RNA sequence: GAGCUGUAAGUAAGCUUUGAUCCAGAGAUUUCCGAAUGGGGAAACCCAGCAUGAGUUAUGUCAUGUUAUCGAUAUGUGAAUACAUAGCAUAUCAGAAGGCACACCCGGAGAACUGAAACAUCUUAGUACCCGGAGGAAGAGAAAGAAAAUUCGAUUCCCUUAGUAGCGGCGAGCGAAACGGGAAGAGCCCAAACCAACAAGCUUGCUUGUUGGGGUUGUAGGACACUCUAUGAGUUACAAAGGACGACAUUAGACGAAUCAUCUGGAAAGAUGAAUCAAAGAAGGUAAUAAUCCUGUAGUCGAAAAUGUUGUCUCUCUUGAGUGGAUCCUGAGUACGACGGAGCACGUGAAAUUCCGUCGGAAUCUGGGAGGACCAUCUCCUAAGGCUAAAUACUCUCUAGUGACCGAUAGUGAACCAGUACCGUGAGGGAAAGGUGAAAAGCACCCCGGAAGGGGAGUGAAAUAGAACCUGAAACCGUGUGCUUACAAGUAGUCAGAGCCCGUUAAUGGGUGAUGGCGUGCCUUUUGUAGAAUGAACCGGCGAGUUACGAUUUGAUGCAAGGUU
RNA sequence: GAGGGUAGCGGAGAAAUUCCAAUCGAACCUGGAGAUAGCUGGUUCUCUCCGAAAUAGCUUUAGGGCUAGCCUCAAGUGAUGA
RNA sequence: GACAAUGGUAGGAGAGCGUUCUAAGGGCGUUGAAGCAUGAUCGUAAGGACAUGUGGAGCGCUUAGAAGUGAGAAUGCCGGUG
RNA sequence: GACUCGGUGAAAUCAUAGUACCUGUGAAGAUGCAGGUUACCCGCGACAGGACGGAAAGACCCCGUGGAGCUUUACUGUAGCC
């Protein structure tokens, strides 16, 4: 949603992953991944900040 | 990292999986010797010290990065990791047994 | 933490757990020329003096100190002249000189080529060269300002104002500013009146010259009188200066997790299968393409020493607020004006503001300036004395990095013992030249030859990889060959077509050609070219509409009387 | 023959435009500097569609330019063109 | 199935192959990659393939970007050979 | 010296070349074109009529709104001097 202490320092080895605060959202990985799995509590934000 | 009077095994070489000794390791070159590994004949010529010199066989240099190592209680080939107890650091074969293998 | 004695193999003696060689901090050594400085001088040399000392019976020699010029500080001495001054003689001092990356800055001095389609005012441009002085940043700077409403407020720099107001042989072309949005935010010390000593004239008076202390601005501050406050703030970059008490950053280095087996192979990091770490799947090396083989990375630690930031205390320092303004001071040959001139975007014009040269030349708080000449009224602010951090401009280097940047005719001129060979008297020009293999295993031996080379053997996966060394294309010079040529007129082909030889990415097959038709190469330049017009010896390699900023146009895509940073 | 002096806007000359590091109507070496050039030469891969002019006016202009004229895509107007 | 049109310089307008690098996806590589030589094959052009030798290690193909992008002439430059 | 044999061995030039003459046509003077005529392949020794032969981006002439040096009662300036 804003941070994270371990999922932005977890996940940082694995080929494919790519782990993004939700204000830093671009659009060239939005597009290279092909799965969306966010968090519940940056999904009611999008809206409320892109809409 | 090995040291002049250990006893290992290879990994990659033309003879590979024979054990053996190291006696020099050219540490600007890094390329160590082991006895019975990759004999390379030469031809040298009659010198002012070999009266009518000619053939023979003897083993040369090969790299680090072949060599491994082995672990004493066991013999099975191991990295070897440091840690230190008192005032010097010592090797730990990283299989829980440290060896002795210096002299 | 086990080998080392440079690049650099070979030696031959040696060093090394009693800790070498290397890595970092600190100290001793530091010959000689160089601003060269004891005098000379062709830079790397020559000749001395002065004290001490070695030495020889002395003379010759040697050794370490010592003596340049300005400048300053102290005595000596002191002329033409008698009083003193230049002058002269000794002793201390280390102040200067030279060099710099001269990249960036500040002042002194300052061209032309070119554009105007020529050229003189103008512009190229106050640009390049030359010289002087400093710094890690210099300059600017605390309103004699901007402004006109309601005012806000030191300087610098970025965006817009805007290619607008304007300047101009009104041509080419130059070209602002404030208001606004931000970056980063400190303001202060002297001069004077007056007062307290000191000295002098020359007396208990005055004047003058120092020393403190007092004091530094315009809503008018200060002197002088009135009354009331003090061991609480401020600081070693502005404001006055030095230094002990105590957290980090640099200059070496530690630890650092995870794998096997088969196959082809000279050798696996590859293929197939079975596993494992991961805050570590950056990167390189290892006989091919490795997260788990090595050096490493993520994350953690270390610092005898020596510097840099610095937090704290310790020290220096230090009284600040109000009123009366009935008197006294507020930066003199200054501001201004006349005369020629430079700068202000502004070419002397209607020409303010700004500095220099010559010459005349004011008033002082009822003052003095400035609001694009000047006068009047109204608003603003107090020159002729000083000091100043940050925002910002630069890299010859140092540390750690990155790149739709080059891969040896490219990249720096310079990957290679490069500003070197080499050319020039000189100032100065200025090249070419990378690759054996995994490892030197660098061909023991046999043979011809004086040797160089060469054929065998031999190492190696490969020597058709032999130290002119990977790969080896074209020009070009050669070797036996299948067809064809000695009665022939030729920009060399093309289209018919006989005979003889070979059999394909198997298709209306490939090579050769006795004989017939047809016919004057290519490019530039031209009214026109085979042209006797130009250009090319041939084969490789290199070698010519690009980028930033704008203006106008169609094509695209958002939004719609709104679009946009 | 040996030492020495005069340096480019300059020097030397029994004067010729002679001499000044195989030269000179103003030496050489850097830097402004990729000066300017209305003038020559050069400009690299292929195929489809359409395809001119060498004239007029004015110029320190006649081998250069600007405008009209003649071609080309793109929109329109659409019966004005032969 | 028609129907017409297709010489061509300066010049204007479209559709195209190839070279180097990056991004993403998807592959081929010691059972032999890129280049090099040879061949009677395929596309309307530029060009694309496929076998066989030599070669010893890093390349293609589709999509989309960015440009130091193509050679026969400059009395071109450099290195070779006549 | 040239010439023959033994030694060593360059250069300017050069689009490719198996390179005949006549009359004519042509950018108006042809080894290459039309029409004839005459000539087997191959080298050495000489001669100089051609190849508008080579050597120097014609100095002569004429152009450029190109430069230089010189002159004068050209224009505008300036060091000096009264
Ligand atoms: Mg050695
Ligand atoms: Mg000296
Ligand atoms: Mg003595
Ligand atoms: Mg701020
Ligand atoms: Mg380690
Ligand atoms: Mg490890
Ligand atoms: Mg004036
Ligand atoms: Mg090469
Ligand atoms: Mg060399
Ligand atoms: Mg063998
Ligand atoms: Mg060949
Ligand atoms: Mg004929
Ligand atoms: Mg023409
Ligand atoms: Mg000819
Ligand atoms: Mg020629
Ligand atoms: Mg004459
Ligand atoms: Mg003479
Ligand atoms: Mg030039
Ligand atoms: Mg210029
Ligand atoms: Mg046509
Ligand atoms: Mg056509
Ligand atoms: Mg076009
Ligand atoms: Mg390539
Ligand atoms: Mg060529
Ligand atoms: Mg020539
Ligand atoms: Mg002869
Ligand atoms: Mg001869
Ligand atoms: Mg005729
Ligand atoms: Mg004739
Ligand atoms: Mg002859
Ligand atoms: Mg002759
Ligand atoms: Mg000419």
């Amino acid at each position: 949603e804003n941070e994270d202490v371990n999922v932005e320092l977890s996940a940082r080895n694995i080929p494919g992953v790519q782990v993004t605060t939700a204000q830093g959202l671009n659009v060239l990985d939005i597009t290279n991944a092909d799965s969306l799995v966010i968090t519940e509590a940056a999904a009611k934000k999008v809206e409320e900040v892109l809409g | 990292h090995i040291k002049k009077g250990d006893n290992v095994k290879v990994i990659a070489g033309k003879d590979k999986g024979k054990e053996g000794k190291v006696i020099a390791t050219l540490p600007k070159k890094d390329r160590v010797v082991v006895e019975g590994v990759n004999i390379m004949k030469k031809h040298q010529k009659p010198t002012q010290l070999n009266p009518e010199g000619g053939i023979l066989e003897t083993e040369a240099a090969i790299h680090v990065s072949n060599v491994q190592l082995l672990d004493p209680k066991t013999n099975e080939p191991t990295r070897v990791g440091y840690k230190f107890v008192d005032g010097k650091k010592v090797r730990i074969a990283k299989k829980s047994g440290e060896e002795i293998k210096s002299n």
